[PDB]
């Protein structure tokens, strides 16, 4: 399947300092999802 | 003969060579993550004071 890979910060803010910061102080769902993404394209190379 | 030293061929690489299970560490290692993180998560404000 296609490999994407999801910039959280931009795409939930989009260059915005404040929400930056409210979504850091939001917990770490950035992490997991990013690198769940990650995986799953090493797999997509993986399944080739 | 031949079939002894294959099992000391893996008997070498399973000693010395590292990685050989990554897969089983890999599971572990994502499972363990999950907790780091969902506890990592019991301390978030939400919003809150």
């Amino acid at each position: 399947m296609t490999k994407t890979s999801v910039d959280c910060t931009m795409y939930i803010c989009g260059d915005s300092t404040e929400c930056s910061n409210l979504l850091l102080q939001y917990g770490s769902f950035c992490t997991q999802l990013n690198r769940a993404l990650t995986g799953i394209a090493v797999e997509q190379d993986k399944n080739t | 003969n031949q079939f002894n030293s294959a099992i000391g061929k893996i008997q070498d690489s399973l000693s010395s060579t590292p990685s050989a299970l990554g897969k089983l560490q890999d599971v572990v290692n994502q499972n363990a993550q999950a907790l780091n993180t969902l506890v990592k998560q019991l301390s978030s404000n939400f919003g809150a004071i």
